[PDB]
C-alpha cells in the first residue's frame, strides 16, 4: 500500500528539509541543493492501517533540474512548495503546477508556504489564491517550527485512501531489550560520549 | 426491540515531561533532532521494568524506546544547563536494536533536574 | 553495466536503456539511485537527441520514449536554429508521424496518454520555432485531419490547448516581446477556423472524451478570444444547459462559465446583459435539478467527499462568487429575477458552512465584497436582509481564536497555554471581523438579538460548551465600535454580567480558565466602555493583578497581555486622579509592583514595567513624570546599585551565574520601559549609563578571558551566553533610546563618546565568533539619528567594524548571517548620511568598499541584496553630486566599468531573479551617466582608443566586447541591436526592463532575432 509523491518548487524553498524532518526528525540548517531527485520511503501509521509514500524530492534549480517533468511520471500525489519570505517562489508556483499537471492530470496536490516561522513574511496570506481555481489544498507550514508539518501528508492520505476521517495513530511499542549489555568492554562508548558532551546542542535559545 | 448494531495499556506512567531528543551523528560531529514531544517513563506491570517511550507530536511516531538501564549515566552538555547526554545500547524506536548517544533538552532547568531524579529512581526499580 | 548507454562510440543498446529506465521508475534503493544518475548523464549528453528517433521506434518502454522527447524538447527550445534544415524537417516529420501513429492505434491512444501528451507538447515547441512563417498550413491541415479520426480530432484539441497556453498564458517569461506578439497575432488570425471546428464538435459531438478535450481547449481560449465568439454564437446556451447535465463535462463547463463571468461586458448593451443573465439562470437551474437543491446540506456533502464532490463544490463557489461579484446588479432591479438572485446567494450560504478553511476564505472574500457594497450602495441592503441574517449566524458560529486568547484545548481535553502563534488564523480572524463588523452596521438590532439569545442559551446550559461560549465571546469582542455608546453600555454590561454568572455556575480549573480568557478578551476589546466606567476599569485591573498569581500559566500570561492592551488605550485614566481616589492609579500600581509581579516569569514582569511606562509617558508635567519614572524603576535601581558595589569591589562576583541573570533582567527591565517611554526615558538612562558601560567593559573582559581558557566552545556555554546577553541588552537599550531621542545634543555630547569607546575597540579586537552583530545594529541607529553631527565618530566606526566584519562575511554567503545583514545596513546609512567618511578612506579601503557592495549583489539573501543595490545606486548619486573634481574622475576611471559589468553579471546569471528591478535601475543609472555626459573624463586609456572618442562610443564598444566573450553563442548583430535599444531606452525604466527581459530570453537559445530589440521603437 504505497503511493508515489512528487515534491516540486523553487530552489531553497525547503523541500528536502521538509522531507528530512519527516524521515529522521532532524532539522537541516545547511542548504545542499538536490541533484535531480532523491527517493525516500516514508511510512505513516493510520487508523486505516499503514500508508507508504515514495517521496520523489526533486531539484528546484534549473541547472540541477536533471530529468525535470520525467520524474513526475506515474506520480499519484504531489506537494508544490514555495517560501513565504521569497515572492519570486510564489510567482513560480503556476510554472511548477503547469509542468506537474501536464504529466499528472487529476491527482491530489498540496500547495505549501514554507518558513512562516520567519518574522518578516513577504507573501501575505491574502495574496495566496492560486490554489482555489486549481483545487489544490493549501497550508502555511514551517519545517523549522513543525507548524502544520503533518497536514500535507494527512490530507494526501485522506484523499488517496478515500476516507475523510482517517487519523494518524500511535504505532505499537514493543517492550525494548532488557539485555542492554552487548560488549563487556564498551571502549568505543567512552570516546563518543566525551565528543558528544563537548559538542554544543543546536538552537539553545529555542523554547525546547 | 432491537438496538443499534499501541502497547501502553499494560504499563503505568511514573513520569511524563515535554522534551526534545537529539542523537549524535559521529560522522558529521553534529547533534541531530530525533523527535519533539512527551517523554514518558513506563513501568511494565508484568516485569516491573521501566522504559523511556517518547513519541513525536502530531505524527505520534516513536523517537525513543529503551530500558532505563542501571548502567547508564546522565552527563551535562557543554552548551546547556537544561539537558542530559547518555549512551544507550539498545533503542528499538526505529526497529532493530541500535546503540545511540542521546541528548535530551527540557523547557527549564527544574525540568532537567526532575528528569535526572526520576531517571535514577527508575534505574533503582530496574535493578530488582 | 548500466553505464553502457553512456558510451556513444557504440550503438545504443535499447534493451539496456529500457532496463535502466525500469530500474529508476520501478526499482528502489541503490540500483534506483545509480540508474537515475546514468539517465541524467545520458539526457544531458548534447548528442543524445540523435538517438531519439531510434528510441521512439525500437523501445518497448513508454518512459524511455518520454525521456527521448524530453531530450528533443531541450534541443528544440535551446539549439533548434543551430541544426541544419535537414534535421529540422526530419525531427518535425518523426514527431508528427509518431503522434498520428499513436492516435490510429485505439489501444495505444487509450493506455499511453502520458506519452501522447508529452509528444503533443513537443510538437508545440516546434510550432513556437517554425509556426507559422515556415508552416503556413499547420492549422488548416489540423482542422482537415480532425474529421478523419475521432482520436486525431480529440488529440488536436489537446495540441491547440497546449498551443494556446504557451502563447497566451506562459509567453511573458519564455519569449521576447516581439515573438509573443507574433505568435498571439498568428493564433488570432486563424482563430475563426479553430472556433468553427470547436463549435461543430460541441454541437454534433458524440464522444464524451472528445467533448471534454474540446471544452478544456475552450477554457484556454476564453483567456483571450474576442467577446463576439462567446455572445454571438449559441455557445452560452450549450455550456449552461447541455454540458451542465452530464457530470463528465460539468466540471470543465463550470470553469468555462467562470471565465466568461469574469469578463467585464459593455454596460450600455441590453442584449449582452440579457445573455449574461440567461447563462446564469440556466446554470443555476441545472444545479437545482441535476445536482442538488438549494436546501442541500453542502457541509455534509463536502465532509463525505464522494467522487469529485469536494472539487465541484469548490468550483461552484468560484463560479457563484466570480459571477455575482461582477454581475449581481443585473439581478437586483427586475422582480422576476429576485428568486434567482436569492437562490444563488442561498447556495453560497450553504457553501459557507462547509468545514474547510481555504474554501471558507473564498466565500468570505465574496461576503466582504457584498457587505461592503450594501454599506454604501443606496436601496440595496433590504434585498439581502434574510441572506445577511443567515450569514451573521454562520460567522458568529465559525469565529477563529484571536491572537490575544492564549488558552486552547489539547488532544487530552485540558485547557492549556498555547505552544505557538498561528498567522494563518490571524488573517482569517481579521477577514471574519471585517465582514461581521459590516453585517453589524447593516442591522445592529439583528446582531445584538442573535448574540444575546445565544448568551441566554449558554447560561441555562442548553447550548453550553467551550466552543460555543468561545466563538460567541470572540464575535462579541470582534464587533467593538459598531454600536452607539449607550447600546454598547447596555450590551457590554449584559455580556459581562452573564459571563460572570457562567463563571460562578461552573466548577473546575479548565472551566474557570475558559471563561476567564473570554471575559478578558471582551473587556480588552471595549476600551471606550472602560474609559467611561472608572469603578469597573479599576475592578478588572485589580482582577488582572489577581490572575498574575494564577498557577494556570495560560491565564497568567493573558492577564499580562490584557493589562498592556487596556493600558495602550486607557492610560490617561491611570495618570489623573479619579473622583473617590486618593491618588492617580499609576501610584497604586507602582507601590505594589513587588507583590503584584512576584509570581510572574521575567519577560512578563518586563511587559508589566513596559505597561507602567505607557502610563507614565501620559504625564506631561516634567517633574511629575521624572518622579514617577524614578518610582517605577526603584526595584531595578536598588538591585543595580547593590550589584555595582559588589561588582566593582572585585570582578569575580560576576562569574556567579545568578548575578548574571539579575543584571540581564535589570537591563531588560530598562529596555522594556524605554520602549514605551522613548525620549522621556533619558533621566533613568542617565542614572545607570556610565556604570552600565563599565559593566559592558568588565563583562567583555570575562568573555575574552573565557574564550582564551576554554576555547571557541566557551561561546556556547550558559555562563558566556549570559554575559553576552548582558552586552546585547545594553546595546539594545542604547539603540532603543537613541532611536526615539528628541534632544540630539545630549546624545552627541553625553551618550556617543563613552558608547563608542566602550563598544568599538572591543568588537574589533575580539575573535570573529565572539563579536556581537548587535554592535553593528546599535551603530546603524547612532549614524541614522546623529551621523550628520559626528563626522569623526563615523570614521571611528568604519575603522573599527568595516574591514574585520568584511573578512568574516567574504569567504561564503552562509556564515555569520546576522553580521552580514547588519553590516550592509550600516554601510547603507553611512553612505546616505555621512558619505564624507568614505572619502577619508585610503584608496585600498575604498576598493574593499566597492568589493563589499558588489559582493552584496551576489547574495540571494534579500536583506543583503536589496541593501547592496541601494548602496550602489546611492554611491553613484553621491559621486555625481561632487561634480567635476579629481575624486569623482578617479572613481569613474577605477570603478564605473566594474559596477556596469558586475550589475550585468547578476542580471544575466539566472541565480538573482529577485533583484531584477533594482539591478535594472542601477544599470539604467550607470548608462544614463554616459548618455548625459555626466562623466567629465574619458573612461578609456589614451593608447587604447583614438583621441577625442566619446564615452558613448567607448561604452558601446566595451559592452559589445564583454557580451561577445560572456555569451559567445550570440551573433554580433544580436549584441549590437540589444545595446542600441538599451542605451536609447535609459530614461524609460519599464521599456529598458523589457529590453533586458528580451535579452535574458535570447541568451537561453541560439539564433534569436536581433530585430526583436526594435519592439518599443
Ligand atoms: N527558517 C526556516 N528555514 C527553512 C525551513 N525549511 C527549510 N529551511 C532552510 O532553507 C534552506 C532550504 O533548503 P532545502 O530544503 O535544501 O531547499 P530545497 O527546496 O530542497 O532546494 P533544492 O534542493 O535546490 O530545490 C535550508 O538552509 C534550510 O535550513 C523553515 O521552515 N524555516
Ligand atoms: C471567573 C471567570 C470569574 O467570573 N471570576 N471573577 C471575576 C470577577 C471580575 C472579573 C472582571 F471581569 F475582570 F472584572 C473577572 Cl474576569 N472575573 C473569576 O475569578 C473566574 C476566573
Ligand atoms: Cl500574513
Ligand atoms: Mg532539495
Amino acid at each position: 500500500v504505497q503511493f508515489k509523491l512528487v515534491l516540486v518548487g523553487d530552489g531553497g524553498t525547503g523541500k528536502t528539509t521538509f522531507v528530512k524532518r519527516h524521515l529522521t526528525g532532524e532539522f537541516e540548517k545547511k542548504y545542499v541543493a538536490t541533484l535531480g531527485v532523491e527517493v525516500h520511503p516514508l511510512v505513516f501509521h493510520t487508523n486505516r492501517g499503514p500508508i507508504k509514500f515514495n517521496v520523489w524530492d526533486t531539484a528546484g534549480q534549473e541547472k540541477f533540474g536533471g530529468l525535470r517533468d520525467g520524474y513526475y511520471i506515474q506520480a499519484q500525489c504531489a506537494i508544490i512548495m514555495f517560501d513565504v519570505t521569497s515572492r519570486v517562489t510564489y510567482k513560480n508556483v503556476p510554472n511548477w503546477h503547469r509542468d506537474l499537471v501536464r504529466v499528472c492530470e487529476n491527482i491530489p496536490i498540496v500547495l505549501c508556504g514554507n518558513k512562516v516561522d520567519i518574522k518578516d513574511r513577504k507573501v501575505k496570506a491574502k495574496s495566496i489564491v492560486f490554489h482555489r481555481k486549481k483545487n489544490l489544498q493549501y497550508y502555511d507550514i514551517s519545517a523549522k517550527s513543525n507548524y502544520n508539518f503533518e497536514k500535507p501528508f494527512l490530507w494526501l492520505a485522506r484523499k488517496l485512501i478515500g476516507d475523510p476521517n482517517l487519523e494518524f495513530v500511535a504505532m505499537p511499542a514493543l517492550a525494548p531489550p532488557e539485555v542492554v549489555m552487548d560488549p563487556a568492554l564498551a571502549a568505543q562508548y567512552e570516546h563518543d560520549l566525551e565528543v558528544a558532551q563537548t559538542t554544543a546542542l543546536p538552537d539553545e535559545d529555542d523554547d525546547l | 426491540f432491537e438496538p443499534v448494531v499501541t502497547m501502553e495499556e499494560d504499563e503505568e506512567v511514573l513520569y511524563k515531561v515535554r522534551a526534545k531528543l537529539f542523537r549524535f551523528d559521529a560522522d558529521a560531529k553534529e547533534w541531530k533532532e530525533r523527535g519533539t514531544g512527551d517523554c514518558k517513563f513506563l513501568k511494565n506491570k508484568k516485569t516491573n521494568k521501566v522504559r523511556i517511550l517518547m513519541r513525536r507530536d502530531k505524527t505520534l511516531k516513536i523517537c525513543a524506546n529503551h530500558i532505563i538501564a542501571p548502567e547508564y549515566t546522565l552527563k551535562p552538555n557543554v552548551g546547556s544547563d537544561r539537558s542530559w547526554v547518555y549512551a544507550c545500547t539498545a533503542d528499538i524506536a526505529e526497529g532493530e536494536a541500535e546503540a545511540f548517544t542521546f541528548a535530551i533538552r527540557f523547557g527549564s532547568k527544574e525540568n532537567a533536574d526532575k528528569f535526572k531524579e526520576e531517571f535514577e529512581k527508575a534505574q533503582e526499580i530496574n535493578k530488582k | 553495466s548500466m553505464e553502457g548507454i553512456l558510451d556513444f562510440s557504440n550503438d545504443l543498446d535499447i534493451a539496456l536503456l529500457d532496463q535502466v529506465v525500469s530500474t529508476f521508475y520501478q526499482g528502489s534503493g541503490v540500483q534506483q539511485k545509480q540508474a537515475q544518475e546514468i539517465l541524467t548523464k545520458f539526457q544531458d549528453n548534447p548528442d543524445a537527441w540523435q538517438k531519439a528517433d531510434q528510441i521512439l521506434q525500437f523501445s518497448t518502454n513508454p518512459q524511455s520514449k518520454f525521456i527521448a522527447l524530453s531530450i528533443l524538447d531541450k534541443l528544440i527550445t535551446r539549439k533548434w536554429k543551430l541544426l541544419p534544415n535537414d534535421h529540422r524537417i526530419g525531427i518535425r516529420n518523426f514527431v508528427v508521424g509518431m503522434i498520428i501513429s499513436m492516435c490510429q492505434d485505439d489501444e495505444v491512444f487509450k493506455t499511453q496518454k502520458n506519452l501522447i501528451n508529452k509528444s503533443d507538447l513537443t510538437l508545440v515547441q516546434i510550432l513556437k520555432q517554425e509556426w507559422p512563417q515556415n508552416w503556413p498550413e499547420f492549422i488548416p491541415e489540423l482542422i482537415g485531419s480532425s474529421s478523419s479520426s475521432v482520436n486525431v480530432c480529440e488529440n488536436n484539441m489537446i495540441v491547440l490547448k497546449l498551443l494556446s497556453e504557451e502563447v497566451f498564458d506562459f509567453s511573458a517569461e519564455q519569449m521576447t516581446q516581439a515573438k509573443a506578439l507574433h505568435l498571439k497575432n498568428s493564433m488570432s488570425k486563424e482563430f475563426e477556423q479553430i472556433f468553427k471546428l470547436c463549435f461543430q464538435v460541441l454541437e454534433q459531438g458524440s464522444s464524451s472524451s472528445l467533448i471534454v478535450a474540446t471544452l478544456e481547449s475552450l477554457l484556454r481560449y476564453l483567456h483571450w478570444i474576442p467577446y463576439r465568439y462567446i455572445y454571438e454564437t449559441n455557445i452560452l446556451e450549450l455550456l449552461s444547459t447541455k454540458f451542465m447535465t452530464s457530470p463528465d463535462t460539468r466540471a470543465i463547463t463550470l470553469k468555462c462559465l467562470t471565465e466568461v463571468s469574469n469578463l467585464k461586458i459593455p454596460q450600455d448593451n441590453d442584449l449582452i446583459k440579457r445573455q449574461t443573465v440567461l447563462f446564469f439562470q440556466n446554470t443555476l437551474q441545472q444545479i437545482a435539478t441535476s445536482v442538488m437543491p438549494v436546501t442541500a446540506d453542502l457541509k455534509a456533502t463536502y465532509a463525505n467527499a464522494n467522487g469529485n464532490d469536494q472539487s465541484f463544490l469548490q468550483d461552484l463557489a468560484m463560479f457563484l462568487t466570480t459571477y455575482l461579484a461582477r454581475n449581481r446588479a443585473l439581478l437586483e432591479s427586475d422582480e422576476s429575477l429576485r428568486e434567482l438572485l436569492l437562490n444563488a446567494h442561498q447556495y453560497l450560504i450553504q457553501l459557507s458552512k462547509i468545514e474547510e478553511r481555504e474554501l471558507f476564505k473564498t466565500t468570505l472574500d465574496y461576503w466582504h465584497n457584498l457587505v461592503a457594497d450594501l454599506f454604501y450602495e443606496p436601496l440595496k441592503k433590504h434585498i439581502y436582509e434574510e441572506i445577511c441574517s443567515q450569514l451573521r449566524l454562520v460567522i458568529i458560529e465559525n469565529m477563529v481564536r484571536p491572537e490575544e486568547v492564549l488558552v486552547v484545548e489539547n488532544d487530552e481535553g485540558e485547557i492549556v497555554r498555547e505552544f505557538v502563534k498561528e498567522s494563518d488564523t490571524i488573517q482569517l480572524y481579521k477577514s471574519e471581523r471585517e465582514v461581521l463588523v459590516y453585517l453589524t452596521h447593516l442591522n445592529v438590532i439583528d446582531t445584538e438579538e442573535i448574540m444575546i439569545s445565544k448568551l441566554a442559551r449558554q447560561i441555562d446550559g442548553s447550548e453550553w460548551s467551550w466552543h460555543n461560549i468561545n466563538t460567541l465571546s470572540w464575535a462579541i469582542g470582534s464587533i467593538s465600535g459598531t454600536m452607539s455608546e449607550d447600546t454598547e453600555k447596555r450590551f457590554v454590561v449584559t455580556v459581562i454580567k452573564d459571563l460572570l454568572g457562567l463563571c460562578e455556575q461552573k466548577r473546575g480549573k479548565d472551566n474557570k480558565a475558559v471563561v476567564a480568557s473570554d471575559i478578558m478578551y471582551v473587556v480588552g476589546q471595549y476600551p471606550r466602555f472602560l474609559k467611561a466606567h472608572w469603578n469597573f476599569l479599576r475592578t478588572v485591573i485589580l482582577k488582572l493583578f489577581e490572575f498574575m498569581h494564577e498557577t494556570h500559566e495560560g491565564v497568567q500570561d493573558m492577564a499580562c497581555d490584557t493589562f498592556i492592551k487596556i493600558v495602550q488605550k486607557c492610560k490617561y485614566h491611570f495618570v489623573i486622579q479619579q473622583p473617590r481616589e486618593s491618588e492617580p492609579f499609576i501610584q497604586t500600581i507602582i507601590r505594589d509592583i513587588q507583590k503584584t509581579t512576584a509570581d510572574l516569569q521575567p519577560q512578563q514582569v518586563h511587559t508589566f514595567y513596559k505597561a507602567c511606562g505607557i502610563i507614565i509617558s501620559e504625564e506631561r508635567s516634567v517633574a511629575e513624570r521624572n518622579r514617577l519614572l524614578s518610582d517605577l524603576m526603584q526595584l531595578p535601581n536598588m538591585a543595580w546599585d547593590t550589584i555595582v558595589e559588589q561588582s566593582t569591589a572585585n570582578p569575580t562576583l560576576l562569574l556567579d551565574s545568578e548575578t548574571v541573570k539579575i543584571i540581564a533582567n535589570i537591563i531588560k527591565t530598562n529596555v522594556a520601559v524605554c520602549t514605551s517611554m522613548g525620549a522621556d526615558f533619558y533621566p533613568q538612562l542617565g542614572h545607570i549609563y556610565y556604570n552600565m558601560l563599565q559593566l559592558y567593559r568588565a563583562v567583555s573582559s570575562m568573555i575574552s578571558a573565557q574564550v582564551a581558557a576554554e576555547g571557541l566552545i566557551a561561546t556556547k556555554t550558559p555562563k558566556v551566553r549570559g554575559l553576552r546577553t548582558i552586552k546585547k541588552e545594553i546595546l539594545k537599550l542604547v539603540e532603543t533610546y537613541i532611536s526615539k531621542a528628541r534632544n540630539l545634543d545630549d546624545v552627541v555630547k553625553v551618550l556617543v563618546e563613552p558608547l563608542l569607546n566602550a563598544v568599538l575597540e572591543d568588537y574589533m579586537n575580539n575573535v570573529p565568533d565572539a563579536r556581537d552583530a548587535e554592535v553593528l545594529n546599535c551603530m546603524t541607529t547612532v549614524v541614522e539619528k546623529v551621523g550628520h553631527m559626528i563626522p569623526q565618530g563615523v570614521i571611528l566606526i568604519l575603522q573599527s567594524v568595516f574591514e574585520c566584519t568584511l573578512d568574516m562575511i567574504n569567504k561564503d554567503f552562509t556564515e555569520y548571517p546576522e553580521h552580514r545583514v547588519e553590516f550592509y545596513k550600516l554601510l547603507k546609512v553611512i553612505n546616505e548620511k555621512s558619505f564624507a567618511a568614505f572619502l577619508e578612506l585610503p584608496p585600498a579601503a575604498f576598493k574593499l568598499f566597492v568589493d563589499a557592495i558588489c559582493w552584496a549583489f551576489k547574495h540571494n539573501n534579500r536583506d543583503v541584496e536589496v541593501n547592496g543595490l541601494q548602496i550602489a545606486l546611492d554611491l553613484v548619486k553621491n559621486i555625481e553630486r561632487m561634480g567635476n573634481v579629481p575624486f569623482a574622475n578617479e572613481f569613474h576611471k577605477n570603478y564605473f566599468f566594474i559596477f556596469v559589468s558586475e550589475t550585468f553579471f547578476v542580471l544575466t546569471d539566472s541565480d538573482h531573479k529577485s533583484g531584477f528591478s533594482k539591478q535594472a535601475l542601477l544599470l539604467m543609472k550607470l548608462i544614463s551617466l554616459v548618455y548625459d555626459n555626466k562623466i567629465s573624463v574619458p573612461l578609456y586609456q589614451e593608447a587604447e582608443v583614438p583621441q577625442g572618442t566619446s564615452n558613448q562610443v567607448y561604452l558601446s564598444q566595451y559592452l559589445a566586447n564583454m557580451l561577445s566573450n560572456a555569451f559567445p553563442h550570440l551573433t554580433s548583430e544580436q549584441i549590437a541591436s540589444f545595446l542600441s535599444a538599451l542605451t536609447k531606452q535609459c530614461k524609460d525604466l519599464v521599456v529598458f526592463k523589457g529590453t533586458l527581459r528580451d535579452f535574458l530570453v535570447q541568451i537561453k537559445e541560439v539564433g534569436g532575432d536581433p530585430t526583436d530589440y526594435l519592439f518599443a521603437e
